[PDB]
């Protein structure tokens, strides 16, 4: 509702914030046939573990020297977060890396 | 182009006079096959073609031309599907399908 709050932005056309993120997401939803999402796997480099080595690794960038002027700029942890996400689990974990590392900067 | 419509072919450009010559990577030819030039023929190969064989510039007969205009090997051409662009090893799925990017198709 771009009202300054982080707290109320959960909100669903009912006019009730859900705590889920999976029923705030489902409750804007156009079409009656899209399945519900029960619940979001947070963290699916266990789905594919050989990408968590390269994921951690590569992500960690974000959180290397090179990015530590913008560190006090910009919170680096939602985009870590993020990109761990998407290297573990995309079609090209390189250019998922790249699209992460861009969104930060 | 009125000889050509007689079906009389002349090879009157020289160096002396009016060579049209190609952009990028493509190489000239007095007379082309159009039906295959494109990635969009890959992308919609059982749309028939019947047009003649014509004077202008073609890409080398194992390359076909992408959208920016260079030419490029048939693996890498992007693919076309309700009117949108995907790139080489796109996958994407939706409740009714489950498609994917390759050799331009
Ligand atoms: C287009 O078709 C001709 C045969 O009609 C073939 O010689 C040529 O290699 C084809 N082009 C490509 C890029 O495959
Ligand atoms: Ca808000």
């Amino acid at each position: 509702n771009y009202n300054g709050n982080q707290g109320d932005d959960f909100l669903t056309p009912s006019g009730l914030a859900e705590p889920r993120v999976e029923d705030f997401g489902n409750a804007w939803k156009l079409h009656g046939d899209c399945q519900d999402l029960q619940k979001q796997h947070s963290d699916p480099c266990a789905l594919n573990p050989r990408m968590t080595r390269f994921s951690e690794e590569a992500c960690a960038v974000l959180t290397s020297p090179t990015f530590e002027a913008c560190h006090r700029a910009v919170s680096p942890l939602p985009y870590l977060r993020n990109c761990r996400y998407d290297v573990c689990s995309c079609s090209d974990g390189r250019e998922c890396l790249c699209g992460a590392l861009a969104s930060y900067a | 182009a009125a000889c050509a419509g007689r079906g009389v072919r002349v090879a009157w450009r020289e160096p002396g006079r009016c060579e049209l010559n190609c952009p990028k990577g493509q190489v000239y030819l007095q007379c082309g096959t159009p039906c295959n030039l494109t990635c969009r023929s890959l992308s919609y190969p059982d749309e028939e073609c019947n047009e003649a064989c014509l004077e202008g510039c073609f890409c080398p007969p194992g390359l076909y031309m992408d959208e920016r205009g260079d030419c490029v090997p048939k693996a890498q051409c992007p693919c076309y599907y309700d009117g949108e662009i995907f790139q080489p090893e796109d996958i994407f799925s939706d409740h009714h399908t489950m498609c994917y990017c390759e050799d331009g198709f």
